[PDB]
RNA sequence: CGCUAUUAUUGGGCCUAAAGCGUCCGUAGCCGGGCCCGUAAGUCCCUGGCGAAAUCCCACGGCUCAACCGUGGGGCUUGCUGG
RNA sequence: UCCUGGCUGUAAAGGAUGCGGGCUAGGUGUCGGGCGAGCUUCGAGCUCGCCCGGUGCCGGAGGGAAGCCGUUAAGCCCGCCGCC
């Protein structure tokens, strides 16, 4: 068997010479004050994270699923990116 | 009854088919004789006359073409023209009437009728282009393929032909009350027939 | 608004189709949608009100 | 030679219904086949099946009335289990309730929802939509 | 604005046309499910006078053919382009010239008069709302040798396609979408019209009256 | 590894581009018409005993947050077995 | 090269198109069998129509990169074997 290593917590685009893609993560870049891609990528990965998630659970049936969904929600309201009426949607 | 007595119908030659056929006509046919030829029953071919008649009044006279590129059908449609105030094209029907606004006479009518889909095949194909009704004299040999009326009728015989646009333009008249009655309609049969 | 449906058939009629309608030529109260299909394959139609069975 | 008359008469229906017909005959009938045409009647595809009798099996006369886009018999017959619906349902199907996969379960012919409803499995035998 | 700028100098050749100048027809929708011919690109111009705007007239592809004879080599230019209102129209255009503006003029033009309306919803197995942010369910499209499918996605999902097809669909008003695809991809003509042939068929899915609440379904403009 | 539906169960192709045996009869094997009764081996449901920990997903808490560690809840363990 | 009795096992051995089964418009020829009407010089004869099976030419939807195929599919389904 081969053992754990740590891994990256950010991604990189599919193509590196997009002009649309380069547009828009410069304007991003210059109107927040970043130093590198890096930060985005990874804020970006955050919003993926999340995404997928309610993805997945979306019209799974079981406990463990709204148990998920409830967290979710609390979590998000926590770091508020969303209001306390809020839905999985 | 009828619209006309029988014997006349048979003498004009409106019953005398192909030496063909066709599943699409099995209504239409009616027997088969010994020759090899068949025989279309007058019935179908008097209701159909009649239903026509119907909803070529519902119609507005000027915009409706009579097209015919045999020979044995040029002056019938003439005269249903000049009884009708509807257009007739006789001859050969330029491609692009109906396509092609950059013609001379260039027109765009409401409903088509027809002497045979198969030698008018292109008036045919521009009216489906344009998306409108047509209302087709077919016999054994002919399909029933984008035709949403049909007249069951030896199309090749000029007697058959005058008697049938004769009839049409009367029920036309009719129905759309610019006479009183059938006997009101002094125009002869001999006119509508090709001279020689 | 309100799409149209072909009477031989049960389909609803394509926007950029080779579709036609007209009123029936018997009594005169319903109005008859034919699909290019049904009109080039010759697919019979019969009139909701009368029956009248046209070609 | 014949193997499977259901796959048969669903091809025949499928013809049929994308060349515009309004009856349908089937020759070879079945126990199956009326309660898949039961099935499909209950959710409005098709309209006043009967059977008639002639000496050698039934025959099926059904009515189309144009609310069927496809239709097939499932080879191999899959068994399922009432926690794995979603992948055949995306696999067969165009969206997430949008026909009906017909089960066969120790319960009876029926529909997916049905068998979910019920907390059960069975064998995958057809599809319409 | 540029309605009476439009309007005034403007003669009707077809009879279509005249019933739009005249006023009797007065929204695009009453246009299309008869079998009405459109010979004049006023008459969208009249309806849709979105599709005017230089930002809904995407020109997809520019092509240099040859045409041998025994002087020399004639050249001819073909331009395929692309115009759409922004919420369920859209028409594909080609056009051909001795110069570059003759060609690209000649493909808005019949890019104007090959205009459809298209159906919308969600449709997809993780999103499941009632919006008219894609298509409702997946459809087929075929061109020459390319083949494409395309399928319903959630929101914020966008258009995970090959750039043309990219193009049709935001030029369509759709914006999250998965596709499959099979052939000669990189001809842009065939993709492109397999692309359009597929928005065209979500017309001819057969659907029952509860379904149009069920997906959000959405014919034309939208709200 | 993916790009590659260029190894294709999902999911490819064999007139002309690579590709139907020269044609037939047949062994194993795979596929097999309609109704009725039985059994319950495959298949389905419910439950008992097992599939070490670390690793994987989620929330909370402790090192400035994090990476890391801890508490708990789930999966993984391609499955075996008693009713 | 022909006859008798044996070996070899190959070809553009080509419909360059593996075999079986159900379905998706028809038209017109020809071959065999059967049925029904009319002619007859009374012929196992002539003509017309229908059902079944073989073999050809056209052709609409439909299919295909196209040439073209098109109920004798190169179309949609249920199967097995050979090959790239
Ligand atoms: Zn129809
Ligand atoms: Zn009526
Ligand atoms: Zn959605």
């Amino acid at each position: 068997g081969d053992p754990k290593r740590q891994r990256k917590k950010y991604e990189t685009p599919s193509h590196p010479w997009i002009k649309e893609r380069l547009d828009r993560e410069r304007v991003l870049k210059r109107n927040y004050a970043l130093k590198n891609k890096k930060e985005l990528w990874r804020h970006e990965t955050q919003l993926k994270e999340f995404r997928r998630r309610a993805r997945r659970l979306l019209a799974a049936r079981g406990k463990q699923a709204e148990i998920e969904r409830q967290q979710l929600l609390q979590r998000l309201y926590r770091l508020g990116l969303l209001p306390a009426d809020a839905v999985l949607d | 009854e009828y619209l006309v007595p029988l014997d006349q119908y048979l003498a004009a030659g409106v019953h005398i088919g192909t030496q063909q056929k066709t599943k699409d006509m099995k209504k239409f046919i009616y027997r088969v004789r010994q020759d090899g030829l068949y025989v279309l029953d007058v019935r179908k071919t008097d209701e159909r006359l009649r239903v026509a008649g119907k909803f070529l009044a519902k119609f507005d006279p000027e915009s409706i073409l009579a097209v015919s590129v045999r020979l044995y059908g040029q002056r019938p449609v003439k005269k249903f023209g000049e009884v009708t105030g509807a257009k007739a094209i006789p001859g050969r029907f330029l491609p692009g009437t109906m396509t092609n606004p950059q013609v001379k006479n260039f027109i765009e009518p409401d409903v088509l009728i027809v002497t045979d889909p198969r030698a008018d095949h292109q008036a045919l194909k521009e009216a489906v282009e344009i998306g409108i009704p047509i209302v087709a004299l077919v016999d054994t040999e002919n399909f029933l393929s984008y035709v949403d009326i049909a007249i069951p009728t030896n199309n090749k015989g000029r007697k058959a032909l005058a008697l049938i646009y004769w009839i049409l333009a009367r029920e036309v008249l009719y129905n759309r009350k610019e006479i009183e009655s059938r006997e009101d309609f002094k125009i002869p049969v001999e006119d509508f027939e090709m001279r020689i | 608004f309100e799409v149209p449906v072909c009477t031989s058939c049960g389909k609803e009629i394509t926007p950029r189709e080779h579709a036609t309608h007209f009123v029936c030529p018997n009594c005169g109260e319903a109005i008859i949608w034919r699909c290019e299909s049904c009109r080039v394959l010759s697919v019979p139609y019969k009139c909701p009100k009368c029956g009248w069975e046209g070609p | 030679t014949l193997l499977d008359p259901l796959a048969n008469a669903l091809s025949h229906i499928t013809n049929s219904e994308r060349v515009g017909k309004k009856e349908v005959y089937i020759k070879p009938a079945s126990k199956l086949i009326g309660e898949v045409l039961r099935v499909m009647l209950e959710n409005g595809y098709i309209g006043e099946f009967e059977l008639i009798d002639d000496g050698r099996a039934g025959i099926y006369r059904v009515q189309l009335i144009g609310k069927i886009n496809k239709a097939g018999a499932i080879k191999p017959r899959f068994p399922v289990k009432a926690r794995d619906y979603e992948k055949w349902e995306k696999r067969f199907l165009p969206a997430f309730e949008f026909g009906i996969l017909i089960v066969s379960t120790s319960q009876g012919v029926m529909t997916h929802k049905e068998a979910l409803e019920k907390g059960i499995g069975g064998r995958l035998i057809a599809y319409v939509y | 604005e540029i309605a009476q700028r439009v309007l005034e100098e403007w003669e009707p050749k077809t009879k279509l046309g005249r019933l739009v100048k005249e006023g009797q027809i007065t929204d695009i929708h009453e246009i299309f499910r008869k079998g009405y011919q459109i010979k004049e690109p006023e008459i969208v111009d009249v309806l849709l006078p979105e599709v005017n705007l230089r930002e809904n007239q995407e020109v997809l592809d520019i092509a240099l053919t040859v045409r041998m004879t025994d002087s020399g080599r004639r050249i001819r230019f073909r331009v395929l382009a692309a115009v759409g209102n922004r919420d369920g129209y859209v028409g594909l255009g080609i056009g051909h010239g001795r110069e570059v503006g003759i060609a690209i003029r000649k493909a808005i033009n019949y890019a104007k008069m090959n205009i459809i309306e298209i159906k919308r919803g969600c449709g997809s197995w993780e999103c499941r709302c009632r919006r008219p942010h894609s298509i409702p369910f997946a459809v087929e499209g075929k061109e020459g040798s390319v083949r494409v499918k395309l399928m319903p996605g959630p929101r914020g999902l966008g258009l995970v396609i090959g750039d043309v097809g990219k193009k049709i669909l935001t030029l369509a008003g759709v914006q999250d979408v998965w596709s499959q695809t099979l052939g000669e991809t990189r001809t842009t003509v065939n993709f492109a019209k397999a692309v359009f042939n597929a928005l065209y068929n979500t017309n001819r899915v057969a659907i029952k009256p509860e379904d149009i609440e069920r997906y959000g379904i959405v014919v034309g403009r939208a709200m």
